[PDB]
C-alpha cells in the first residue's frame, strides 16, 4: 500500500501554538502509545473484501510513523470483537499514554459492523454504542481526559446515495 | 472520591452517510482509507484532527460515477488534538 512518509513538525512551529485548549502530549523517551486495527476480509454468506491488505499496509504503517505501537487482528466474529475490545482497554500500557486510535474494516449496516459469521436469517452485527460503552470512563479508566480516535471503513445501507438534479 | 463525566474526549470518523454505500477499489484500496492517508501526511503537521477530517470531506464534494461522503459522529471533544509529528 502507502508508504506512509508523513510531513514532520519543525520546534519553530511547536512552540508557534502554545494553550491551555490543546490536549497534553508525553515525551516520547517513556511514553506508550497503543493503536488497535480489525479487518475482515473472508466471510462465510456476503462476498469478500478483494483489496483489504493493500488497506492494512496503509494504515498499519501511517500509525507507526505516528509513534503508535500497531496490533492487527483478521477476520474476526462480533462476539470475537467485544473479547478483543475489553482487552485492548485492560492493558496497563495506555496509563503512560497521551492518546489512541482504532481502525473498524468490514461490511456494515444502518445498525453497526457485520462479523464472520452474519447472515440475513442469523445475524452478527456490533452496534457503534457498544464500542463507546467500553472505551468510556467507566470501563477504560486508563484513558481518562485523553483523546480517543475511531474510525469506520464500512458500508452504512445499500442506497447510492445520490439525486439527480438540472 | 470525586465524580467525572461518564464520554468525554472522543470522535469518531465513517467512509460515507447514513443510509448509503463506501466505494472500495478491488486492487488500489478503499477511496476513504487511501483519502485519509494523503490528509494525514501533509496536515498532522500544522491541522488538527477535527481540521484534517473536515478537509477529507472537501475531497469528496463532487460526485462523478461513484458518490460518498464522510461523516463526523458523538464528538466530545473539549480541545485541540494536535499530533505534532516528529515529537
Ligand atoms: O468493503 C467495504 O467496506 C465497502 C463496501 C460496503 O459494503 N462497499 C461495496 O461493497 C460497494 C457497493 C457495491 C460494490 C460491490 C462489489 C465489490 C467491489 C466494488 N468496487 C467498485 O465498484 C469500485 N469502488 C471504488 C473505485 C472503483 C474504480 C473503478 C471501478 C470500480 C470501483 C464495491 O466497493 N462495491
Amino acid at each position: 500500500g502507502s508508504e506512509g512518509n508523513v510531513k514532520l513538525c519543525s520546534l519553530e512551529e511547536a512552540q508557534r501554538i502554545w494553550s491551555a485548549e490543546i490536549y497534553p502530549i508525553m515525551d516520547k523517551s517513556s511514553r506508550t502509545r497503543l493503536a488497535l486495527i480489525i479487518c475482515n476480509e473472508e466471510f462465510d454468506s456476503i462476498p469478500r473484501r478483494t483489496g483489504a491488505e493493500v488497506d492494512i499496509t496503509g494504515m498499519t504503517m501511517l500509525l507507526q510513523n505516528l509513534g503508535y505501537s500497531v496490533d492487527v487482528k483478521k477476520n474476526l466474529t462480533a462476539s470475537d470483537m467485544t473479547t478483543e475490545l475489553e482487552a485492548f482497554a485492560h492493558r496497563p500500557e495506555h496509563k503512560t499514554s497521551d492518546s489512541t486510535f482504532l481502525v473498524f474494516m468490514s461490511h456494515g449496516i444502518r445498525e453497526g459492523i457485520c462479523g464472520k459469521k452474519h447472515s440475513e436469517q442469523v445475524p452478527d452485527i456490533l452496534q457503534l454504542n457498544a464500542i463507546f460503552n467500553m472505551l468510556n470512563t467507566k470501563n477504560c479508566p486508563s484513558l481518562k481526559d485523553k483523546p480517543k480516535v475511531i474510525i469506520i471503513q464500512a458500508c452504512r445501507g445499500d442506497s447510492p446515495g445520490v439525486v439527480w438534479f438540472k | 472520591i470525586k465524580k467525572a463525566h461518564i464520554e468525554k474526549d472522543f470522535i469518531a470518523f465513517c467512509s460515507s452517510t447514513p443510509d448509503n454505500v463506501s466505494w472500495r477499489h478491488p486492487t488500489m484500496g478503499s477511496v476513504f482509507i487511501g483519502r485519509l492517508i494523503e490528509h494525514m501526511q501533509e496536515y498532522a503537521c500544522s491541522c488538527d484532527v477535527e481540521e484534517i477530517f473536515r478537509k477529507v470531506r472537501f475531497s469528496f464534494e463532487q460526485p462523478d460515477g461513484r458518490a460518498q461522503m464522510p461523516t463526523t459522529e458523538r464528538v466530545t471533544l473539549t480541545r485541540c488534538f494536535y499530533l505534532f509529528p516528529g515529537h
